[PDB]
């Protein structure tokens, strides 16, 4: 009689189809997903530092607008601008926005320091009423509106050295009248020019003189600039009129900060990776929730789906 | 699969058989049974736990990139970060398409191997005790009790022992 | 006696050569070709809706050059624009000119709606010799030359709201002329200013006094501008003197369009992937032909040839 | 190739095999002749039409882009414009150039496996009525007519019906 | 390794082989020796070099391309620089990383392969002369000198000249 | 009695780690690296040719700063600038200083041609203590400082045909007064204005009159500009003062030229790949001694180590 002796292997009922090199559709025993396609919907406020901009984008936080007081000095590995933001103060623009935005962003800090400037002859920090803190007219809190004193407007000529072992930072700006008159009214001579230099660059700018739709009803403008001073170097400040002054710098930091769009609310949570639909989990290879992604994420790719076996062929009886 | 033995000369597998991935059944004098093989299902599967430990939680840091969504309408600087970041995203979605695919041929290789290498070590170890019927069976020509099948299993089975009894069953008329 | 039975495979005689991992030449029984080397050297009409901008280019379609009248108002999935176009108008250039071109390309409509705007005081419809419609001096389709009238130029400040549910491009232009006395002749005042604004948006520009080389014999020059006014904005334009008024606006959509630069014919034929040489076949996975693509396209590579195996490795007798 | 069939102990392959890939050679009482196996040719050509159905007719829309092609010199932006282009094209030449390799080796190591498989089946068909010759070929020791090589071929022949004439062939002196 | 055989079947490789990567060791009436395989030695020296071939010696020449290091922040231009270098970089590393897996599992499999298949030469020219002890040795049941043994490695060995007495001794009780 | 005979495979006592599929340490026979990760710490001389610019920059040396005079007309397939490289002229900045040191690096020759500009009326061949050469006040050698004469400065309008069969690089500038009373002193006139123009392209620019922190006790500054002429193609200067004038115009070559920032000696040495840390073998594949390169190198990579096996497993006694 003798006895049979059969070799074989396991399968089961539920089995789950994978791709190959030349099969689009076979099934094994087993597998695992590569793709993660969910969010929590919230943003966790662990491990990284986040800053909720609230009605404030970054740049309003810079430039003091008065709803954002409660960010001066502050800093973050993300700081999240939401949909709703509004600017509330004098109405502004700023050439290549996108670039001080962003160099900020990466900065990651709003540390700002007050400077001495000697700004002899002229009247400071001019206030309107499209700009209110406390019920009162104001002005952006990092910069100082500067105006004629007894129908003179002097030349300024300014120096501010760096002595720090850190670069500086600095916002200044143009005010834009509405009219001729109303540029007489404020800086005493028919034409400004403002120059701002320093031993390795220098940025001139003459306002230009007109109506703009009002905002809050204010038919002028200030365009905003920037200046980075090295140690060593020196900003220089000439100007017949028409300066909206730094009161002083802002630290710029090297280091993995940066900026993101979302209107996903913060969470009380622990999450390493971070997208505008929220917080997402990372321990797979691959994520198709958002392209847009800061911290130890998987990698964005379009398939919703990738299954990876793990096991072998399944072959039910 | 590359190897002949799963969805090959094996016709199928066996959903009884969960306490491994490979094993043995046997019918002799005292009945009929089945025992997993823990080698075998070891190697196959410390293979696909290697292949794991490469892809799940590895992820890479990154910060502060470029913008990815605009609302306003720009021109040439716009069309190059779009292309930038269309163009990284199709070469991943590629790497990730090509990756899966060839992890999966090889795990389905690799496990036919598994396979095939237990059916190649007992039919070597049965030497002229038994025949191979061609769907995964050997044909033992001696009496091989429970402890016999054991031995085979548990690689202490003395083809001699049996040699004499099995050439005379093998070779008759 | 008995028997032989034997196993083997098929062979040619006519076998081929591909590339494996160990070797860079091994005979196979056959294989196909992955990448696309020809073209049939004409753009398909289908199926995208194509248009030969033939002396044209998009610009010069957009600002109503008078060869370009036949264009106004036409869609594109992809403008052709030809090696041997040229402008036969007033001579112009237009600052970061590639963006302006990318952004109707992309766009892909000239529809244009004209807006009455209330020019009071000022001469309209200016015209040249520079640029000749049916015989007679004439100027670009889409813009209105403003100059003096009476002696006089008075300022201008005029509104167009934006009350549609979609946004307006608007192209306008600064003339600057040749002398300080040519200045004069066509607008009063020795010297012109020009703002155009939104609530979201402020452009000055100033005319610059100067010789350039003669062009159909004018050594003035235009230089065109753009603005996007979104719903619920206004343009608000502010000038003196200088300005090359827009008549209306153009519709600004999204979608699929794009521009190519092609000598190549238009035929009567369909295929799906065009390149500047013709259309190609889209069958294979890669080309060779152009690295520019518009359409389902197979990818460019370098390799003139790559070769799929199909059959087994060859062993001839 | 890896298996150590074609190109290996089959000497070479059968320019007159039109109607297959795979088959069978005999000489017998009856003559000599040759048939093709049909699902072992089946099972390499739907590999091998299963890669091409990823491959051809597969295309992949794009649109306004950046430009390629610059009439004026302008420095930065243009270089910028330029790299991303050229590594973009390099990344895809690599691409293409490792997938025909890989598939290329996959393709011989397929077709080589099939052949091993249709060898390894018929030899445990032929149990102890047979020896392999070494080339692909095996020796059957009993009178093996048209009507039993075409057994043999369709998986019908039956090893006990000649068992006692191939044993006394193979074991005599 | 997918073959077993070595790291598998065969228990450790030999240190003292030091003229051929693959070989015999034989006992006998006239002592015990050792002696290289010249040609699956080649056979898997010519795929390695193969590889190497495609790899060593073959770079890419670049020119003018984009800058890489920045003496100075400027925000929008710089970030798409960085950017694009950086894609460029994690693609690259990806690439290589991936390359040097695939290459060196299919080094270890070839060189497996060519192991497996000097074995299954050897097993099927001994015909029914030996049997295969399952760790890499034939036990050859005739009286067989170095000439003989030469014969065999030489593939010269003709195993009717032995059968009658290798069946004997064999197939005894 | 009869015969063993043993299939087998060879081992070695010192085996070699490499990483596979499914384990990142196995052990082989023998593996090679794939990743070069040292360079011999110099610049080797061949078979490139190298320039190195010593104290000055590419900038300088096109300008021709009194120290970079060696330089004139010299070619480069790779031009080294180092890090101790300054200026030693009249204090100056490039608008788009990244753009023209690119294309001239790209351009690869600083190839000059003098041309015979009609300047009636002017003092020509300004000079400053800020720029010395042999020990005399001097200037930038290819740029020419146009001043009054007489106390007038008659307006420039000026035109140089290119009836060459290649392009023409010419460099220009604006001087830019420290005072208004300087720009009398120097122009006669209270506002300069320069036009620059082509056919195909203008250029308007107007100094900007102010104090900058003195470099060389200067406190203006000068800004320089280019402008491409093709063939039959005409440059146009129209100025009125404050114009810093070509002498004439660099060829514009197109080739495989570029240039690298590099503190690594040149050497006497033959190596085709060029790294800044100096010249790199380029045997392997990858490397990972610097982003930057220069010639046939090797691909950078992350990974300090790939390791390729080149034998068989090692399975050890
Ligand atoms: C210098 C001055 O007093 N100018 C008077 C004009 O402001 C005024 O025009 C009206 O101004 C209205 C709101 O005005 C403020 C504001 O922004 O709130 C008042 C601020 O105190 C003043 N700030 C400073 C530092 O001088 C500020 C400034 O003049 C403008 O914003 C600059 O453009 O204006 C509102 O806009 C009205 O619509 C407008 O008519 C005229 C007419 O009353 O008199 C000027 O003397
Ligand atoms: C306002 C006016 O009539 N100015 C006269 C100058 O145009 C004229 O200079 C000569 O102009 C010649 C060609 O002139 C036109 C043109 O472009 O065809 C005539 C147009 O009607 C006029 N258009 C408008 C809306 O006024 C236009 C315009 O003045 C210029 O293009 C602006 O730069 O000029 C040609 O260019 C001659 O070479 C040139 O001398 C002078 C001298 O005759 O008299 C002015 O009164
Ligand atoms: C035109 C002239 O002579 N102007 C005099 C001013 O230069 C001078 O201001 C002093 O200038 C000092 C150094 O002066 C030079 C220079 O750069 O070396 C002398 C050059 O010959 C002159 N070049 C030309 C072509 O005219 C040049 C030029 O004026 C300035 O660089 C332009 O900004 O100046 C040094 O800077 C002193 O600090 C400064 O006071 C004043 C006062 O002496 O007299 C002017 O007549
Ligand atoms: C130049 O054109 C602009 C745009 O049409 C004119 O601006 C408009 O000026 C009027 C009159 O001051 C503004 O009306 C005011 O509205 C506020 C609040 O809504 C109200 O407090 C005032 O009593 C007054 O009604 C109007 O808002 C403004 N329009 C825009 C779009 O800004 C400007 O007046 C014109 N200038 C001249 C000199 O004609
Ligand atoms: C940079 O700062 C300097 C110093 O403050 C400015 O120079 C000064 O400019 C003022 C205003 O234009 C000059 O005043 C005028 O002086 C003339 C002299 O003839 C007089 O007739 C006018 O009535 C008027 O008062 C002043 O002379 C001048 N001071 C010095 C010491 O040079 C310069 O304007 C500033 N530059 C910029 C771009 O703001
Ligand atoms: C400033 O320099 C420019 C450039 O040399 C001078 O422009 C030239 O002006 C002459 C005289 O008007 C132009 O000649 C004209 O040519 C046309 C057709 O070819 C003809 O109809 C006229 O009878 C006359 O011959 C010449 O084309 C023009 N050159 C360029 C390059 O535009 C300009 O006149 C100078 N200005 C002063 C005030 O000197
Ligand atoms: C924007 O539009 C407004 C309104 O049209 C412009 O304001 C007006 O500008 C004109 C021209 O400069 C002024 O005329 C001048 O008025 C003075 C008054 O002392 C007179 O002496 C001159 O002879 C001349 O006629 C006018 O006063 C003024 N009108 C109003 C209502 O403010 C403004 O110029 C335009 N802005 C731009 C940038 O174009
Ligand atoms: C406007 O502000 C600037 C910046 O503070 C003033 O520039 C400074 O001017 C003084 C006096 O000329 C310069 O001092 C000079 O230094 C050189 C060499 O170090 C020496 O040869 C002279 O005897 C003198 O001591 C100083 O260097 C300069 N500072 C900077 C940063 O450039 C400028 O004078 C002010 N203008 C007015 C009209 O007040
Ligand atoms: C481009 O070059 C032309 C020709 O040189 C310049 O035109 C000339 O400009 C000068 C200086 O402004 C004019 O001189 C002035 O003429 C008036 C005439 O009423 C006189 O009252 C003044 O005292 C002064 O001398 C001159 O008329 C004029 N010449 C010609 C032939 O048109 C033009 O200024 C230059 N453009 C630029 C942007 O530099
Ligand atoms: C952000 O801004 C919103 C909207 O302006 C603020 O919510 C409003 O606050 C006003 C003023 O007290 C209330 O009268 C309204 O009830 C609120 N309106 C809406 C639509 O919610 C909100 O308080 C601001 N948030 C922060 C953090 O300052
Ligand atoms: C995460 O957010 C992104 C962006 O909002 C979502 O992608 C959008 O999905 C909508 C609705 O299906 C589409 O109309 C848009 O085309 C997508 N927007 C963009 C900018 O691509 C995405 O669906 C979200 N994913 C998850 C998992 O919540
Ligand atoms: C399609 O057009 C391109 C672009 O004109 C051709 O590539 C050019 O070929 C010429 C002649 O051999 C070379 O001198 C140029 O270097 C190439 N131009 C560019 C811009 O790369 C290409 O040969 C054409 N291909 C086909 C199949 O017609
Ligand atoms: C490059 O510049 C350096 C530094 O200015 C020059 O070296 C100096 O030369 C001066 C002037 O003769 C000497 O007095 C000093 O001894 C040197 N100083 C230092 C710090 O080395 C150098 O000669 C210049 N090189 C070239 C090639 O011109
Ligand atoms: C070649 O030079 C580069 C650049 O200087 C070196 O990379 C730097 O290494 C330092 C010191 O370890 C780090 O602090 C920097 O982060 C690196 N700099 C940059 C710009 O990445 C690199 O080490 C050098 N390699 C060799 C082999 O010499
Ligand atoms: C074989 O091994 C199993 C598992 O350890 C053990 O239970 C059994 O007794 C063994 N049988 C024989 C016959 O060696
Ligand atoms: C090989 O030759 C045959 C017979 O002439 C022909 O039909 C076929 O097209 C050829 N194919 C290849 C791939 O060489
Ligand atoms: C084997 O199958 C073939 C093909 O269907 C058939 O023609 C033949 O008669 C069969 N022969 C035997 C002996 O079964
Ligand atoms: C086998 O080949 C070897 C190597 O060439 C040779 O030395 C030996 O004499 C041969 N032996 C036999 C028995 O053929």
């Amino acid at each position: 009689p003798g006895a049979t002796l059969c070799l074989g292997h396991h399968a089961v009922p539920n089995g789950t189809i994978v791709k190959t090199i030349t099969n689009d559709q076979i099934e094994v025993t087993n597998a695992t997903e590569l793709v993660q396609n969910s969010s929590i919907g919230e943003i966790c406020d662990s491990p990284h530092q986040i800053l909720d901009g609230e009605n404030c984008t970054l740049i309003d936080a810079l430039l003091g607008d008065p709803q954002c007081d409660g960010f001066q000095n502050k800093k973050w590995d993300l700081f999240v601008e939401r949909s709703k933001a509004y600017s509330n103060c004098y109405p502004y623009d700023v050439p290549d926005y996108a670039s001080l935005r962003s160099l900020v962003a990466s900065s990651g800090t709003l540390e700002f320091n007050n400077e001495s400037f000697n700004w002899t002859g002229v009247t400071q920090n001019g206030t309107s009423s499209a700009c209110i803190r406390r019920s009162n007219n104001s002005f952006f809190s990092r910069l100082n509106w500067l105006t004629q004193l007894n129908f003179k407007y002097p030349a300024l000529n300014v120096t501010m050295p760096n002595n720090e072992q850190f670069d500086k930072l600095y916002i200044w700006g143009v005010h834009h009248p509405v009219t001729d008159k109303d540029q007489i009214f404020l800086y005493a001579q028919s034409s400004g020019r403002i120059t701002v230099s320093t031993k390795r660059s220098q940025q001139a700018v003459i306002p230009n003189i007109g109506y703009r739709p009002r905002i809050r009803n204010i038919p002028s403008r200030i365009s905003i600039y920037w200046t980075i001073v090295k140690p060593g170097d020196i900003l220089l400040i000439n100007s017949t009129g028409n300066l909206i002054a730094p009161r002083g710098y802002f630290k710029i930091r090297s280091g993995k900060s940066s900026i993101m769009r979302s209107d996903a609310p913060i969470g009380k949570c622990n999450s390493e990776c971070i997208t505008p639909n929220g917080s997402i989990p990372n321990d797979k290879p691959f994520q198709n929730v958002n392209r847009i992604t800061y911290g130890a994420c998987p990698r964005y790719v379009k398939q919703s789906t990738l299954k990876l076996a793990t096991g072998m062929r399944n072959v039910p009886e | 699969g590359i190897f002949g033995a799963i969805a090959g000369f094996i016709e199928n597998g066996w959903e009884g058989m969960v306490d491994g991935w490979y094993g043995f059944r046997h019918q002799n004098s005292e009945g009929r049974g089945q025992a997993a093989d823990l080698k075998s299902t070891q190697a196959a599967i410390d293979q696909i736990n290697g292949k794991l430990n490469r892809l799940i939680g590895k992820t890479n840091e990154k910060f502060h990139q470029i913008e990815k969504e605009f609302s306003e309408v720009e021109g040439r600087i716009q069309d190059l970060e779009k292309y930038v970041e269309d163009t990284k995203i199709d070469l991943w979605s590629y790497n990730a398409e090509l990756l899966v695919a060839l992890e999966n041929q090889h795990t389905i290789d690799l496990t036919d191997s598994e396979m095939n290498k237990l059916f190649e070590k007992t039919k070597k170890q049965l030497r002229e005790n038994a025949e191979d019927m061609g769907n995964g069976c050997f044909k033992i020509y001696h009496k091989c009790d429970n402890a016999c099948i054991g031995s085979i299993r548990n690689g202490t089975y003395d083809h001699d022992v049996y040699r004499d009894e099995a050439l005379n069953n093998r070779f008759q008329i």
